[PDB]
């Protein structure tokens, strides 16, 4: 009967949208944090500095 | 997907940003010793002499 693989191809195929769903909210856990650092430090450096006053 | 690239260019625009900082930042450094020093040796020469008595 032809129900009994389309079931069995289901399950792979969810798995597979699965594992491709996975990589992308991986990934942009690995971006946010060197985003975030790479704003931060680049501010501070613009922003500071030592004058000689005499 | 179209998440992932936003991240990516925003990191270039920063450091875009702040090499253009670093030229105005270092320029107006250079100049600040010219500035002074044109303006003291103007005016010790100007202030400045011997007379004949």
């Amino acid at each position: 009967a032809i129900g009994i693989g389309t079931l069995i191809i289901f399950i792979a195929m969810v798995l597979v949208a699965a594992v491709a769903a996975a990589v992308l909210i991986n990934t942009s856990g690995f971006l946010q944090q060197k985003a975030m650092a790479t704003g931060k430090e680049s501010t501070e450096q613009v922003a500071s500095g030592l004058q000689v006053i005499r | 997907a179209i998440g992932i690239g936003t991240l990516i260019i925003f990191i270039a625009m920063v450091l875009v940003a702040a090499v253009a900082a670093a030229v105005l930042i270092n320029t107006s450094g250079f100049l600040q010793q010219k500035a002074m020093a044109t303006g003291k040796e103007s005016t010790e020469q100007v202030a400045s002499g011997l007379l004949c008595s």
